[PDB]
């Protein structure tokens, strides 16, 4: 695909999304050079590795990592693949290792990744420099307790990447002194839909839950103001209602709900974010740090949606709380969550199953023969809001939405990060 | 189920076996209100997630009690996934899928109070749904059965299911196992 | 008829319907047609209606009905020559013949409103290879009307209804019996 | 593919047949483009939907369709895809409706697939004109009971479309003046073949069940004839004349005498306005291109659905006249659903064959070399005074030479004005 | 089973259904020491390599006893397999497969010896191991067991798997049926 | 893809091989086209179909043949399909026929897969030439008891195709005037892996068996010389401990052991190998013949693999004994091999989980973004070696394997067999 034709795909301007952009495998395979191979990506959350030799795998695309505390309390990140003849170096999800051994024929890793032995060296490999034959390193940061992972030197720095965006993670992230944690337990499942479907919808879209996606799921738990984040450049986004508890109470229920919203927590948070409105007026939050990193603020779960092809996902989720929470608290928060966004949640339960649907309908020739529409809350905008920055809108809009389209093909049409830094205003 | 069960009645085994039979025909069939009510005020509805793990970590194979669960739920979690799935709102079951509750291997042992049963049981789920959606599932399920007095005869005070996958190879987990 | 829960029976008769149903399996899954066939009454209904996704309020509809279009419905004449092709050596969707497997389970048993018969409720997994690497893995309800008799498989088959959990069959063909 | 290129794969002069069109991707897809995207293609029987709100979903290729009755008795095609996200508007295969609702936002739709509500249109789509952004929409046309569609406005209508095979299709659905009807039912399956061969098999193949594909399914149930090759347009169809044996076996002995004697089969005769075409035609196949197959005296009838170039689903049901006595009613349910049928004695080997043609066809030598054609070439008669068309013998690949020269004509014609240019003066 | 069985005893019945459940949980639940244990010093363990023919052909469907096979083992031969299967070094089963032992259809006929019965029953296995790999079986065990007086009541004396595959559609045979 | 372009991919000088050889779906068709199209293929063991209408199946490449034993003794190998529209002429594995009829339209075939009649020829089918319009015939010539074909008439016989690696098929296949015979019964599965990994393996790969796969294996089996020949051209490669049974012992039990080294049996085998090394001191032994014929002399397990896209192979094995082996030997290595290299066999279960875990982990982008390192025993070799022909490593080295990536650029670049003879 020509730069020009992939412009053309998707239009900021109008309102339009050409559907090819989730099905089309020529694209797809672009997408894992120019997206997931430079952007950051969710690994998960400093306490789930926290001591030496703590490892748990993941993905950054189709790429299979590891994720490894090391002795001297930093973490790396390395291609989960043996140099020699690619085999899986470590096939287990985690656990705490001493060291990994590539099961084939038996080049030795330390915890680091760094190869450091051969069998037969001396004689079969005498030239060979172990510390350049190790697997591929990626960067690895972290934002108040979640580890973010990048293959590419020339990207931004983390703290950059998220840039406007860290704001509404504080949300979620920054309610304490003493940090977050996870919760144990990563649920993992597989959804035949494209990923841009799921990063989307946690971007920008109140909508289907203002509307009919989770009738049913309000009813099993037994709203007016809100506004919309777009990110001036990087395609993240975030939507939020402000004032009513009626999502919230619906979702988590009374206990969760006052947790956030009333009492010593809540005030701290609003200190801490300057603003009563920031700390304890915010109802159900959703948002993306794009590509692929998901999270509702409030509700508490975050998650990393991992390219399958264009007709497949899979989701990994886990449920992160206040580390200072009583113990009571964080046991409502692990019980309401996987009640509620988990793959037999009450919430999305509903969501798995539009998004399938989505897809296989694509199958056909006149389904991707004319674009979606993309033009909800178009020019109703507010770049200047003094308490909220960035590009704000009403909750239900799909600005964030575009943005994040547009965001899809500055990466796609972009062959370093020079030219996609080039793309900022 | 540490060493091998002694040898049970005939007529026990039989009548645990028939309260599964039942329990399969009111899932698979949609008979959703009367399977909510097999279930005790005291329910314990668990599914861990599992792991992969090497040999000498294969005591981590399952996730813990205070750990992230597939379901993890007490009666008015329960009462509430009633709720969801007999309106007509609930997309993920609506239109229905089609299951068939396959159970074999059914093992019994008394429990520590009269009237109690401790059972373990396989399964087949086969799933299937839309025009041409396929999931199988297998597993075993650990219960534990009350008798009552109702025409269903017991019960289900705690099941744990234990689910032969990792990541989950389906979409949702809409129904019950 | 399975409206309410069926009342207890002696562990004698589980067992003998449940041995019927192993020993039907071995029949069809070691292809001893001949007594299969045997197995059937004369007054055989054979059924299996065509299944459908339906919504909610409309799913009294999810089955074909009696005088609708099925998978299979049959009377004797109609499986009589069904026999004659699966024992046919230019019968090409069975020669050379699938591998199947009947897993049998969930036997609840009613006692007919004639003696010496049973309304039974069953659910199996069916699983068949074919050729070099073919698989179709099937699984439904079967509701059937048992009638006691003096043949060595002590049954005979006089009602049964297939409630197969596909609505697409997701299989090239439905070459076998259920 | 170049259009030079692809003509090369059918020479109906020589009779050769490319196997590669039964498995290249490129030409599937052009095929979904050029072939299903333009053509007429059977969506059912009008007493399948007979009511107001009455739907039933249905395939154009591989885009989903609702067939809804209207109030004014219109039937009307539309895609089953809401243009704002994709989502499949109706997830049930049937039923009856006052309306249809997108689960996703709750975009909402009347019967006519018509966009008459969206959820908060005031604030969020201020200009929005619904009466633009409803589904595709499909010309939608009936021959005597059969509902066929076609998406492009510049398709010849129904009836010039199925010109002379109009003729043969009334031996099936013009015997009476009450007309057919459908029994209710609708059988779907899968099978991992090209739809051509099937498609190629009912317009020309009466060899296959006069040598040895079917010895079996006449044991079950225990010569001369004439086939058509439609002057333009791939249709086809072939049938015995005076000889009951194929019949007979198939159908039984009531549903024959039914066919050809008494006053039933005499009002078929004085219909057709012959003796011969009333009561003497006995099997009889037809294709009309691309995909709607069926056997006038058994009566099955069926759409066949591409799924890429490995694979179909078979869409089959039975009709009956409208006036036919009870019993021949459930004579003819029976009677098919016991021969053709996805466990039928006949159509159970029909696809066991198919799908082995499929598999050999993944090999390199196996795509290699051209399948032979060449059956009855030059031994037709375009000037039959009864039997309009290209006539030959009843065992001759003259028809199936007529589907695939249509084939290349659509596949080698950027519109109707082209493919238009291609018919004979 | 070349007739139908005579009618045995529920007890019989239920006795040898427990043994092939508890079996099934110890091959399920990776306690490969204690399943091993049940196997007699003249195991025949058994699993011929099954072909497609026509009819007239369908003698030659199975491999025969002097010819290859997905397993032919004695005791010394298992007993190598379990050394392997509990080993840290043993790739293919550590991480250990997560398998489930579907098991119904127990036919039960006395043996020409007493304390021997010849046994049909049939099976699903289901084996998903790593993070997605699935592979689901079926098939028929014809056993002989033979009373002893261990907990367990029986040895397995003879096992044949007669799997319903031609062409086996998994990368491997890790486990045991 | 450009010829350049492929010839990239590989880098026997540097030792280095680009990890898109084994995913490319275009590479994939080529291969099907330039390697499958026009290599010679294991088809079997002659015993294996001795008797006149004596048939089996097989594959080479995707394509399914039909191997077929005639009245005059002849092997015949054809595409199983029917020239009219493609149905396959036999659907089962093998047995004894008289002809063969396809099931579609009834055209019929003698055993030798030649048209003999059409039904309703005369009328139907006036000027049809049936010598014309049967199946395409591949080549076949025997080496000892293997059948191989070959569809390209322009390709070298056998003798030449296998060259110098005769002697070291002649290990397994000549230690006795009476030949070899195939144990009945073979042994399909199926490996999500690209068949180059395999072929590879038994080309080159005693690494893998001397270090970390097959601990769990030798350990079920109880209670550092050697050599590797790369084939001058062709890429077949093979690898052999010389002196120390441990690996052998440890595969193939005591029984085997001793009669693969001692006594008149191993001593004939010195005596028709011109060696007491070659006979008597080779202990175990792995062997590809390019592409995808692969054995273990010693332990007498012989497969093809057969690609099923470059994702995935099927394995087809079985086992050949010496024909005038005692029965109580031919048994112990019946049991012998189906406890180790097979399906569930105590090595071979082990090889397939790595496979099948690394064309898994291809998948990735990244993951296929860097060469895979071929440079073990880069230039410790000897091609002059007085005993023993070809390019002579030690056993533990990757040379066989750069010879069988080197011999697939120069077929995957080659448009026909003169230019791939201009390669020599
Ligand atoms: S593939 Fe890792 S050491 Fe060879
Ligand atoms: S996809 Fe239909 S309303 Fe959004
Ligand atoms: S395909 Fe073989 S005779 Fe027609
Ligand atoms: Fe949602
Ligand atoms: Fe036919
Ligand atoms: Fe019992
Ligand atoms: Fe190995």
């Amino acid at each position: 695909w020509a730069d020009a034709d992939i412009a053309e795909l998707v239009d900021e301007r109008t309102g339009r999304l050409d559907p090819r952009i989730y099905t089309d495998e020529a694209l797809y395979e672009q997408e894992l050079e120019r997206i997931f191979g430079r952007s950051w990506l969710l690994m998960g959350h400093e306490t789930q590795i926290p001591k030496a030799g703590d490892f748990m795998t993941n993905y950054m695309g189709e790429d299979p990592v590891m994720v490894v505390r090391q002795k001297n309390g930093e973490i790396r990140v390395f291609l989960n693949q043996c140099r020699h003849r690619g085999m899986r170096i470590c096939r287990a999800d985690g656990g705490n290792a001493k060291s990994f051994t590539c099961s084939y024929h038996g080049w030795a890793y330390d915890t680091g990744g760094n190869l450091v032995s051969v069998p037969f060296e001396e004689q079969a490999f005498p030239g060979l420099r172990k510390e350049d034959w190790g697997p591929l390193q990626a960067r690895v940061e972290t934002y108040k307790g979640l580890i973010f992972a990048n293959w590419d030197a020339d990207a931004p720095d983390l703290d950059t990447y998220l840039g406007e965006a860290k704001f509404y993670m504080d949300h979620m992230l920054d309610r304490t002194e003493a940090g977050t944690e996870a919760i144990p337990g990563i649920q993992k499942w597989v959804i035949p839909c494209n990923w841009k479907f799921a990063a989307e919808q946690f971007c920008s879209d109140m909508y289907h839950a203002g509307t009919t996606s989770h009738l049913s799921g309000i009813l099993a738990g037994l709203p007016t103001e809100g506004i919309q984040y777009r990110a001036t450049w990087g395609g993240h986004g975030s939507g939020f209602y402000i004032g009513d508890p009626n999502l919230l109470l619906a979702i988590m229920g009374p206990k969760v709900t006052e947790y956030w919203t009333q009492g010593p927590a809540a005030e701290k948070a609003s200190e801490r974010l300057g603003s009563t409105e920031r700390g304890q007026q915010l109802m159900a939050q959703h948002m993306t740090i794009f590509p692929t990193c998901s999270f509702l603020p409030g509700i508490n779960t975050i998650r990393a949606w991992h390219p399958r092809g264009p007709n497949e996902i899979e989701v990994w989720a886990f449920t992160v709380v206040d580390a200072d929470a009583p113990e009571e608290m964080k046991e409502e928060y692990r019980q309401q969550t996987l009640r509620t966004f988990s793959a037999g949640g009450v919430f999305e339960q509903d969501d798995g199953e539009n998004w399938v649907e989505i897809q296989q309908v694509l199958r056909g020739h006149k389904a991707r023969s004319r674009p979606f529409n993309a033009e909800m809350g178009l020019g109703q905008t507010d770049s200047d809001n003094p308490d909220y920055p960035g590009t704000i809108s009403y909750v239900y809009s799909e600005e964030a939405a575009r943005g994040l389209y547009t965001q899809w093909v500055r990466m796609m049409t972009s062959p370093d990060w020079a030219a996609l830094d080039a793309t900022r205003p | 189920f540490r060493t091998k069960p002694a040898p049970v009645d005939p007529s026990l085994q039989h009548e645990i076996e028939q309260f599964y039979y039942w329990e399969a025909k009111l899932l698979n069939d949609r008979r959703f209100q009367e399977w909510f009510d097999l279930l005790a005020e005291d329910i314990h509805y668990f599914m861990p997630i599992r792991t992969t793990r090497i040999m000498r970590e294969t005591a981590q194979e399952y996730s813990g009690a205070r750990e992230y669960a597939h379901f993890d739920d007490n009666a008015q979690m329960m009462r509430g996934r009633l709720r969801k799935i007999t309106s007509d709102v609930s997309w993920s079951e609506n239109p229905a899928s089609r299951t068939r509750h396959v159970i074999s291997n059914v093992m019994i042992v008394d429990g520590e109070k009269p009237g109690e049963y401790h059972v373990s049981s396989v399964f087949i789920v086969y799933r299937n749904r839309l025009e041409r959606q396929l999931d199988i599932f297998a597993g075993e399920r650990k219960d534990i059965l009350r008798r009552t007095g109702s025409e269903a005869g017991f019960e289900l005070a705690k099941r744990t299911i234990l689910i032969d996958q990792s990541t989950i190879l389906s979409n949702n987990l809409s129904f019950f196992f």
